[PDB]
């Protein structure tokens, strides 16, 4: 009514040690047939004798909604106040999480992924070096927009397109703290997928992965009526922070270094480093 | 290393020296090559700090004819490693023996000063060594290959956990992709 | 199966997937000294873990010509880790056995030795009349050897083979505890030895309680295998430990 | 109708530990994240055998 | 439910002094052996005549909490706007709290500690002199980014490491409350060492001293877009303020001033300061 | 008398007939690791008897112009019977100890010592920035020395006594368990430390946990008497000693 | 779950003095520091003699 007793009082830990002690017995723990697709269950007390700790130790740290529970940056471009160059003055960026190596080999690691999305943006402005630079600009304001699959697209940074009556924006002033907002999990399938192994055309041609089902729409960002003397360059990095996350299917981490946004392509890299001999333990 | 596929396996082979040693690897299993970039490997270098015993399951993958016991053993930190089957079998260690069980686990157990080590493991932090010694010997009957193959694969116990997310140092880019 | 056997002391694990069963003194398992049968008054040692655990032994190579070999006890452990420490601080020790003696050959080799202990093995010298050294029977984990031929040399024992050492038939030795190791069945033989003696404790480097024996009773033979020798490996740990009378280090 | 639940434990012994939310928006996506949920099942990857295998037995026959 | 009682409403204060009269007896107080390595629990009124005195004086101000907990600068950095030496544009600080005196002095007053700890940066910037200085720099916005031991280093403002997709960051703007934030007790140990006696290595050699258990990880800290055509220096000052701490195990406080970051070493220094007699009790 | 003392650990036995009282560390007796507060998961070895003991360190003079001395413990009994070899077989090791400081005279000399136990006891060089070696600590069971003058040779930790080698004033070592040895009234000092250390146990070789300092704050002085140094004799018993990560024994 | 308690008293004689504090992050360690705990005992540090001594009776024998 008032208050609510969601309270989780009874938080889970990592198994005990158990003791024990010496054995004789027929019960052998530490022989398996590995080829049963079965990894062991054991633990120290299995093969040799161990004193009884009561651990205390948490895997908190490494559940998936906090590993994934981090913002980190996806994009960054730049834009002018004041170009000869139209396409120089706002951003034009196809919504992705490929570009950015970082995030990318984190989402990765699972196959499918459901999702909310928390989006922080974060601008900056630096005046461009020039023989005359004495100028008093006002602070200036930005406006993000956000382009669903289909809607009009801003082709300058005064077309109609900015008006927004459906498609949401965001005006943001300098100096102040970074915008922000959430997006709901918006995909038109059950969960995300970060692999396709598959294609656009039914006879088994077209777009071949995960790019055929990339159709999230685009951001677009200008300055809003900041025209300047001399120009000054903004640049916008866009954070994301997946929350009520659940993650499906985990696969082994990728191990060669990404060369495509838009495809798994690589280059052959080695199991791992090599040394000296088989046997060899030291460091020098 | 010519063939990248026999980093997987460990040689093993007939009359080899009594008492001779199979391999030795030391316990840093987010630092060291050997560990690095395993499933548990990979998984610890998100993290900074880690906790808990190790599975290291041995597959022994001879023909059924090929006979042999092995010496299998960890040796907690110390000034230095263990250079002989007789230093080595005065630590933690399991005798396995071969028949229609082909595997063997040598658990190593979590014996430390600290709650927890450094995933960036240094001397205050060490863990130790695993070493595998022949003890007696492989022997096989008429008609069978000379040497085989033994698979090692690792995996965290239900006493092990992670500490201190932070960014792996396995992957980079100098640009934005596209 | 119960041809599957494992055993653990302390940090070790000893593991079989060919066996026989565990053969057990004369039925008798190792114990701690009762309060009704000590004699020395000082509060013992019992070290537990550190010392009741598996120790092998050097290996040894059996050929097809070999006889047998044979290594006394306490002596082939007085190097062996905290045990052997613990036998050299003090005055008097007791302790019983787990033994593990190791042979894998094929399906294809036969052969088929005999593994037993011998309580108060006291051996004759090679010449009779002649006295021998300490080192003509024991020495660390050295295995010794027996011969077909009988002995010359007044520096040793006398190793002919047929008598054991002891001056009695060999085919007799099944009185004392013992397994065999037929490479048609076996594996390995595990024998639990528990301490036996006139007194309830006495000085380990002086007494050797019991001499354990492996001795070919088949000879080992194979086919056109590239294997040639076998080797055969034994682990003991020791089991209830406890020391009495500390004192300076025994020197050696 | 605020929410009182218990925080993750601090460098001291813990009862004052608890804190208290409230949500201002109408849509669940607003919503902090789900940073105490702790259920975890390991089985599905490191035993998806159809005939379970308790650890003293023998694995093959 | 609603309202919790954990009201204080019983405080503890400092000891009343009894009246006491005359004595003729075998007891005898004032006479003991300090030989036993006892502190004598001696008061007024075991060697005098006392009056009753109702003493409200309280040790509150004196609780390892509340000396320990007030916010002390224990490092102090400069980074360029713009610089042709890569160096001189970033800072990149090995957490530790030795090389600010003041709160090392306070710290090493225990040998063992547990806290949390409540980090708050002041971070401020001027424009370097020069010839011309006329510009219109826009507000700059800084990026501090916490690097636990063993992961990526930023070589340079510009490189991948910044994305920060796993490690903590702060993005904070000029003009505003300074940023500020907790870290719990994060040691391996149950309790953080401010000495060690002993080695890195087995053998009894390696590093000697308590920087041999110093592995905190580092704090990078860049402009993020701030590229200003006339530099500009910003110089960080990062301040600790332990909270909810436990102590142990108390010595004598540092008498020799400090020369080392990461030694105890030092100069010897006399006990105290002279004076002409040992019965000198004048100024002049 | 209250001055009349008897303590039994082991097989020996220590007697005082002139005593103060017994510091207990910070008014803790020492105690073995509960499970609640234990890491290491083997099952570890506790010797009792032959560990838990009175071990007698070599002695020294304390003579008119003596200054003060230091031991690093665990180092100072590395090599004293099953105490070493355990310390030497085991990664981790965990102990608390009696220390029985002993100095004997006469009614007609003078001269108080002030002995202390300093956890941590972390020192500095003789010349600032550079560093020394472990020799220049803790060798065995040898007594370093504490100088008057202030130490110029850089292989040595910096030994002006009024700063007891850590930058702190002498005479405020008080706040560390202690004890006075002053002639007049004592004989002996009896400490007991109990395990202190920010981790549940430790390697015993790499970390010294705490120092005893042994420092004459009044002169040795005497008149026209016969004798001339008087001895100054330190035994320390570990209690409650324990140890895990049995392997190999490290060389030194 | 708001927690009510007394304040340090203030220049004014003394029931108006109390304050009200509700926790508003998951962790502890993000709670506010424990500037009332007045727990104290010196003698682990005054007195850690194994028999204890009353002050009226002689320290030796
Ligand atoms: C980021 C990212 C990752 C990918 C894979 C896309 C996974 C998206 C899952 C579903 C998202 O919602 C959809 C929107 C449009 C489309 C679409 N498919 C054909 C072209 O547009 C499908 C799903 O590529 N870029
Ligand atoms: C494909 C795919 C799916 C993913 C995650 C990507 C989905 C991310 C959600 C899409 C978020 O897009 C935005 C929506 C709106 C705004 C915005 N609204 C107000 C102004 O900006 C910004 C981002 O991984 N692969
Ligand atoms: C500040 C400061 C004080 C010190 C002493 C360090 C005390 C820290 C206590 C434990 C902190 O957590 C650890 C992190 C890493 C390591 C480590 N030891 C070997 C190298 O890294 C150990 C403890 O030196 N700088
Ligand atoms: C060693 C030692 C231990 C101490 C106290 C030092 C420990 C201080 C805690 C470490 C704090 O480190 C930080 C962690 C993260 C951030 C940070 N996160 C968001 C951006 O900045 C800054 C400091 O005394 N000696
Ligand atoms: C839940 O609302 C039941 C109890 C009401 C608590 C009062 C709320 C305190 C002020 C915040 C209002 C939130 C409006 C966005
Ligand atoms: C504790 O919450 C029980 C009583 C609820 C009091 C209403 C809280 C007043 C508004 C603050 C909400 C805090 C959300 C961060």
């Amino acid at each position: 009514g008032d208050v609510e007793e969601a309270i989780e009082r009874a938080v889970v830990h990592v198994a005990d040690t158990m003791r024990s002690g010496p054995s004789n017995s027929a019960s052998v723990p530490a022989l398996t047939a590995v080829e049963t697709g079965h990894t062991s269950q054991v633990t120290p007390s299995d093969t040799m004798q161990t004193r009884h700790v009561k651990n205390y130790h948490s895997r908190s740290e490494s559940t998936v909604e906090n590993f994934l529970g981090r913002s980190a940056c996806v994009y960054m471009e730049e834009y002018k106040t004041t170009d000869n160059d139209v396409n120089k003055k706002f951003v034009a960026w196809p919504i992705n999480t490929k570009q950015m190596v970082q995030m990318r080999r984190k989402l990765e690691m699972f196959t499918y992924l459901r999702f909310d999305m928390e989006v922080t943006f974060v601008i900056t402005s630096r005046q461009d070096p020039g023989t005359t630079l004495a100028q008093d600009m006002p602070v200036l304001t930005h406006q993000i927009m956000y382009v669903p699959p289909g809607g009009p697209i801003p082709a300058k940074v005064d077309d109609y397109a900015w008006q927004t009556s459906t498609n949401p924006s965001i005006f943001w002033t300098e100096g102040n703290a970074p915008a922000r907002m959430s997006i709901p999990f918006i995909s038109i399938g059950n969960a995300y997928s970060n692999f396709y192994d598959g294609w656009s055309n039914f006879d088994q041609r077209g777009s071949y992965g995960y790019n055929t089902l990339n159709n999230l729409g685009h951001i677009y960002v200008r300055h809003v009526s900041g025209s300047s003397p001399h120009p000054i360059t903004s640049t916008i990095r866009v954070y994301f922070k997946p929350k009520h996350t659940r993650a499906w299917v985990p696969r082994p981490p990728r191990l060669c270094q990404y060369k495509k946004a838009f495809s798994v392509d690589f280059t052959p890299t080695p199991i791992t480093d090599t040394r000296k001999d088989i046997n060899t333990v030291t460091t020098v | 290393t010519t063939d990248q596929m026999e980093m997987f396996r460990i040689p093993v082979t007939i009359n080899a020296p009594l008492q001779q040693q199979v391999f030795g690897l030391r316990l840093q299993p987010g630092l060291d090559s050997v560990f690095k970039h395993t499933l548990l490997g990979e998984i610890l270098n998100y993290y900074a700090h880690w906790s808990g015993s190790m599975k290291l399951t041995f597959v022994f993958c001879g023909s059924a004819m090929a006979t042999g016991k092995f010496l299998i053993a960890y040796s907690p930190p110390g000034a230095n490693p263990p250079k002989t089957r007789k230093d080595a079998m005065l630590g933690t260690h399991i005798i396995w023996d071969i028949g229609l069980q082909s595997s063997c686990v040598l658990c190593v157990p979590w014996i430390s000063q600290t709650h927890y080590r450094l995933v960036q493991q240094d001397e205050y932090t060490s863990a130790g060594y695993v070493t595998c010694w022949y003890q007696t010997g492989m022997i096989v009957p008429p008609g069978t290959p000379n040497s085989s193959s033994i698979m090692c694969f690792a995996s965290a116990c239900n006493d092990f956990s992670v500490r201190m997310l932070r960014d792996t140092p396995f992957i980079s880019q100098d640009n934005k992709l596209q | 199966s119960d041809r599957v056997r494992s055993i653990t002391l302390g940090n070790s694990t000893i593991t079989t997937q060919e066996c026989a069963n565990v053969v057990v003194g004369y039925g008798r398992w190792p114990t701690y000294l009762r309060d009704d049968e000590a004699t020395a008054e000082d509060q013992p040692t019992q070290p537990d873990v550190a010392t009741c655990r598996f120790y092998t032994l050097d290996s040894i190579k059996w050929e097809k010509g070999s006889v047998g070999w044979w290594w006394k006890f306490p002596e082939a452990l007085s190097d062996m880790g905290l045990f052997g420490q613990n036998m050299q601080y003090h005055y008097l020790g007791r302790a019983g056995y787990t033994i593990h003696v190791q042979c894998n050959a094929s399906k294809f080799h036969q052969g088929c030795l005999l593994v037993v202990c011998v309580p108060e093995a006291e051996m004759g010298g090679a010449v009779v009349g002649q006295a021998f050294s300490a080192t003509a029977m024991a020495n660390g984990d050295k295995a010794y050897e027996f011969t077909s031929a009988t002995q010359s040399d007044q520096t040793k024992v006398q190793t002919a083979i047929h008598n054991a050492g002891m001056g009695v038939g060999v085919g007799n030795l099944t009185i004392y505890p013992h397994q065999w190791i037929n490479l048609r069945t076996n594996n390995s033989a595990t024998i639990v030895m528990p301490y036996i003696n006139s007194v309830p404790m006495d000085n380990m480097f002086r007494h050797y309680n019991f001499t354990l024996m492996v001795i070919p009773f088949v000879k080992l033979d194979y086919a056109d295998t590239a294997s040639t020798y076998v080797p055969i490996t034994v682990t003991v740990a020791p089991m209830c430990a406890e020391y009495n009378g500390l004192r300076l280090a025994q020197a050696q | 109708g605020a929410q009182v639940s218990t925080q993750k434990t601090g460098a001291h012994e813990t009862s004052i530990i608890h804190y208290t939310n409230i949500n201002y928006y109408k849509d669940a996506a607003s919503n902090s994240a789900n940073r105490q949920d702790f259920t975890q099942d390991p089985s599905k990857f490191t035993e998806p055998v159809k005939d379970v295998m308790i650890k003293s037995l023998p694995a093959l026959n």
